């Protein structure tokens, strides 16, 4: 994932 | 229950806000003045835990900031009714698009015709001490100067503001975006409350909502110039490395 994904993916 | 919750969500993300700047910006531990090189240092000293230029340091501290603001931005986004219910890569591409302009919007609120708060509220650097630095480090800030004294002048608060950029994030016209019709749908809710909420809470201003749409588009264009300041510094400038969050946002902008 990209980081900007990363930060989306966080509960 | 738009509105509430838009603000809610702001008011619980954002560690900086236009109430918070002013109480700080008129006293009530007062904010250190970087008005030349010799008070930068010293509210270096005091506050950052390097040899580079200053005016490389000032950009590294900037990018921090705005790593840390892109933050806050992609959970207030999550908190926005619907947006997490659209496909990641459509999530993606609104933060991307989104996020700087945002950013620029909500950094009006922490600037002054003098200058504006830096460190998390604990200094205050100045408007001249931004132009003297050396080009190109000296015509950042400038135009995000200008705009702020524009948009200040129409004298949001924060119940507004927050409507405000939740209407930038959720833009149905974004390159790439794949459910364009949701999304100007979830547009067109943020809008209308966001239009109800100006009526209520600005009734002096019946012309509010044209200008804060003009102030849309002329953020857009500030985005625009901005993201050719930054490749000019990717390209020419020896020790400005560029945080991987903030080149994967400017990428194919
Ligand atoms: C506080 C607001 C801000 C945001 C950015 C941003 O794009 O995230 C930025 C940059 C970028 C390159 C143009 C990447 C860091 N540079 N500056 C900047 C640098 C030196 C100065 F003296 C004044 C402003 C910046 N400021």
């Amino acid at each position: 994932p990209s980081l900007l994904k990363k930060l989306l993916l966080a509960p | 229950s738009l509105a509430k919750r838009i603000y809610e969500a702001y008011l619980k993300n954002f560690n900086m806000n236009k109430v918070k700047a002013r109480v700080i910006l008129s006293g009530k531990n007062p904010p250190f003045v970087i008005h030349d090189m010799e008070t930068l240092c010293m509210a270096e000293k005091t506050l950052v835990a390097q040899n580079k230029e200053a005016e490389v340091r000032i950009f590294h501290c900037c990018q921090c900031t705005s790593v840390e603001t892109v933050t806050e931005l992609t959970e207030f986004a999550k908190a926005i009714p619907g947006f997490a219910n659209l496909d990641l890569n459509d999530q993606v591409t609104l933060l991307k698009y989104g996020v700087y302009e945002a950013i620029f919007a909500m950094l009006s609120s922490v600037m002054n015709k003098d200058g504006m708060l830096v460190a998390y509220g604990n200094g205050f650097i100045t408007r001249e001490f931004l132009k003297s630095l050396r080009k190109p480090f000296c015509d950042i800030m400038e135009p995000k100067f200008d705009f702020a004294m524009k948009f200040n002048a129409l004298e949001l608060d924060d119940s507004d503001i927050s409507l405000f950029v939740a209407a930038i994030i959720c833009c149905g016209d974004r390159p790439g975006l794949l459910n364009v019709g949701h999304i100007e749908k979830m547009q067109e809710g943020i809008v209308h409350v966001l239009r109800l909420h100006l009526q209520s809470n600005h009734p002096d201003d019946i012309f509010l909502f044209p200008k804060l749409l003009q102030k849309m588009a002329d953020l857009r264009q500030l985005v625009t110039e901005h993201a050719q300041l930054v490749q000019i510094i990717k390209k020419t400038e020896s020790d400005a490395a560029l945080h991987p969050l903030l080149q994967e946002i400017y990428r194919d902008m």
